[PDB]
């Protein structure tokens, strides 16, 4: 569940704007981590 | 002034009186102000933390 394996491989930089995190639609800030990322 | 009399007697008075003032003020004032807020990540802390 980690992509430090994958940064040694390539040697590349990971998106971080990832989706899958709830939103609390009220006061709008990100809340939590729903979908598994691995 | 000049005045002369009988043609012989002679008198001249001259007087000048020059008067020269000068005032110069300056002011300045500068003002500077400059505000950054960077704001990189923000860190919140795990559901399942203990």
């Amino acid at each position: 569940t980690g992509f430090q394996i994958c940064k040694n491989a390539l040697k590349l930089p990971v998106l971080e704007v990832l989706p899958g995190g709830g939103w609390d639609n009220l006061r709008n800030v990100d809340m939590g981590r729903v979908m598994d990322l691995t | 002034t000049e005045l002369a009399l009988f043609s012989r007697v002679n008198g001249k008075f001259s007087t000048e009186f020059q008067r020269m003032k000068t005032l110069q003020v300056k002011d300045q004032a500068v003002t500077t102000r400059v505000q950054v807020r960077n704001r990189i990540y923000t860190v919140k802390t795990t559901p399942t933390s203990e």
